[PDB]
């Protein structure tokens, strides 16, 4: 963390942290929270964990009249597969968005296996749009994400009534989900693609459905991007 | 005309016929692609209309007028099974499903209005009874397509 | 077929009524009083823990 | 309802004559039963109605639809609305000087009540 | 309602998921009630036709 500080209020540069394990980093603040004897709170940890997170995920941020800024990008393990664990629930009020992991993806034999429900970030809204990112980036985000989940929707129904009865909108996300599962959720182990081979590749899986069949997409957008 | 005088008529030679049917078939698979009508089956076999001038203008329901009719109306049958579909199952009527039944409606008109024999299947495969059916619906649109595909029927009694 | 298929929309419902005020509501005691009474139990362990 | 393959009849003179001569008629050679039996109004009683409908309904593991004239449905509408399994499918029909009255059929009255 | 005195933690993971998955059940038999209820109504309309 001083680290990441000396390169951006002396050095002046473009930071970004990284940091795996933070359940190990827990254990490990047990382990020296009860160096102190001190008698433990809720399930084995210290009450000043709060202030011990908070500490840590502030030496993030953009400093005014300083051109390099310092970005911080942590890792937790859920205890026990569960969202109430407590480093889930410290992280989860204190950083801003949360990128899960879903256990159905990763063991199916597929990429990256990041639950597109529980996928979001609270800085989205200054990262994307023309001179950020792209024009074509979040009404496309948005389609797309409303194509998977109303495709996990038409995939529980199909599951009961069968294909037979699959509706428009619901084979539309039938094949929406398919491809947006074995298609854009596939990256790759060390592949990096650009932000512009995303907008691409997500102008181009979305024009599997007509260009009504996204409530998403707006006007002016779709007379300037779709071609 | 050639090429279908020539597959109509016989030959002595296995060659001769053999190739006369592969000529045929090679002509007759890029020229109703022009104007192409497969473009429609696309949309067909997919079962997703749109928005273009191929039920609208007359040359192209001229050139896929011959290929209408196949084996039992084969064609028709398909073009049929589409709307009976969205009829007797599903048959909710927002956004694409009405735009898509009722460019089906017209396209399915215009070929009865071509067509003199076609009526003789659309009683017989409930069509008659789900275009009767479709004269009240929600949007404007729907109910003058329908409404159009009705006098279509009573156009020839 | 249709009359049946009222008979079994009925039951359909049935279960619908059942999943709603019934199931529901049940699991939602039950876990609530799970969570008061493990929680409660924690909170006497670590009274005995504190002491 | 896989074993459900034949039809009976409870009708008038000019229905079961027609429906006989469809080729719907059948009588079982071993119990020397029929599948048809031509009704009267006047001559039928109520008893014999109710026994022929409770048999074919319940007492046959064969019967797949039975037929009745709207006139002869009238006198035990009571058993017809009481019936309420889906088979035999029940089709209320006319007959000659008794056109079909709809509020009259039971199955088809149960079915327009919550409409 | 229904109150179990003695529970452990995976009980209590048990009932939330049984609860969750007879919620998405419920959710499967209500959108199955209206198709069935319309595919029943045009089976009725069908009926007096």
């Amino acid at each position: 963390l001083t680290t990441a500080e000396y390169l951006a209020y002396q050095t002046e540069r473009h930071v970004l942290t990284i940091l795996t394990d933070m359940s190990s980093y827990a254990d490990a603040l047990r382990e020296v929270s009860a160096a102190r004897e001190e008698v433990p709170g809720r399930r084995g940890y210290p009450g000043y964990m709060y202030t011990d997170l908070s500490t840590i995920y502030e030496r993030a941020g953009r400093v005014e009249g300083r051109n390099g800024s310092i970005t911080q990008i942590p890792i937790l393990t859920m205890p026990n597969d569960d969202i109430t664990h407590p480093i889930p629930d410290l992280t989860g009020y204190i950083t801003e968005g949360q990128i899960f992991v879903d256990r159905q993806l990763h063991n199916k034999g597929i990429y990256p296996p990041i639950n597109v429900l529980p996928s979001l970030s609270r800085l989205m809204k200054s990262a994307i749009g023309e001179g950020m990112t792209r024009k074509d980036h979040g009404d496309v985000s948005n389609q797309l994400y409303a194509k998977y989940a109303i495709g996990k929707d038409a995939a529980a129904m199909k599951a009961v009534v069968g294909e037979e009865a699959l509706s428009i909108e619901d084979k539309l996300s039938l094949e929406f989900l398919e491809k947006f599962e074995k298609t854009f959720i596939t990256q790759g182990a060390y592949e990096d693609r650009t932000v512009f081979e995303s907008l691409d590749q997500a102008w181009s899986l979305l024009r599997i459905y007509p260009k009504e069949m996204l409530n998403r997409i707006s006007p002016k957008i779709l007379d300037e991007f779709y071609d | 005309p050639t090429v279908q005088s020539l597959s109509e008529r016989k030959y002595s030679d296995e060659e001769l016929r053999q190739d006369i049917s592969n000529l045929k078939e090679i002509l007759e698979n890029e020229y109703q692609e022009l104007t192409s009508f497969d473009e429609y089956v696309a949309e067909l076999d997919s079962k997703l209309l749109c928005w273009s001038p191929p039920h609208v203008d007359n040359g192209f329901w001229s050139d896929n007028i011959d290929e209408f009719k196949k084996d039992n109306y084969k064609i028709f049958r398909q073009l049929i099974e589409l709307l009976q579909a969205k009829v007797r199952n599903g048959d909710v009527n927002a956004k694409q499903e009405k735009i898509i039944i009722q460019v089906a409606l017209n396209d399915i008109t215009h070929v009865v209005e071509l067509l003199p024999e076609s009526i003789d299947v659309l009683d017989k495969t409930g069509g008659k009874a789900d275009i009767m059916e479709l004269l009240n619906h929600s949007d404007s649109r729907v109910k003058y397509e329908a409404l159009k595909a009705t006098q279509a029927i009573i156009g020839y009694t | 077929a249709f009359i049946i298929l009222d008979e079994v929309i009925k039951v359909t419902n049935r279960r619908v009524n059942a999943i709603e005020h019934v199931i529901i509501p049940r699991t939602e005691n039950t876990i609530a009083y799970i969570n008061s009474e493990l929680d409660e139990l924690d909170r006497e362990e670590f009274y005995r823990l504190k002491k | 309802a896989e074993k459900r393959t034949l039809i009976a009849v409870i009708a008038d003179e000019d229905t079961t004559t027609g429906l006989l001569l469809a080729g719907i008629g059948q009588i079982t050679p071993e119990t020397q039963e029929k599948n048809f039996f031509v009704y009267q109004e006047g001559k039928t009683t109520k008893e014999e109605i109710t026994d022929k409908f409770n048999h074919f309904t319940e007492e046959r593991d064969d019967i797949a639809i039975l037929l009745i004239n709207q006139h002869i449905a009238e006198n035990i509408r009571a058993r017809v609305d009481s019936f309420t399994n889906a088979f035999p499918a029940i089709l209320e029909i006319p007959s000659k000087d008794h056109p079909y009255d709809p509020e009259k059929d039971s199955v088809l009255k149960r079915v327009r009540k919550l409409f | 309602n229904r109150e179990q005195v003695f529970p452990t933690r995976m009980t209590l993971g048990l009932m939330k998921t049984k609860l969750k998955g007879a919620n998405q059940g419920y959710s499967l038999l209500k959108r199955k009630s209206e198709a069935l209820t319309k595919r029943f109504r045009d089976i009725t309309k069908r009926i007096d036709d």
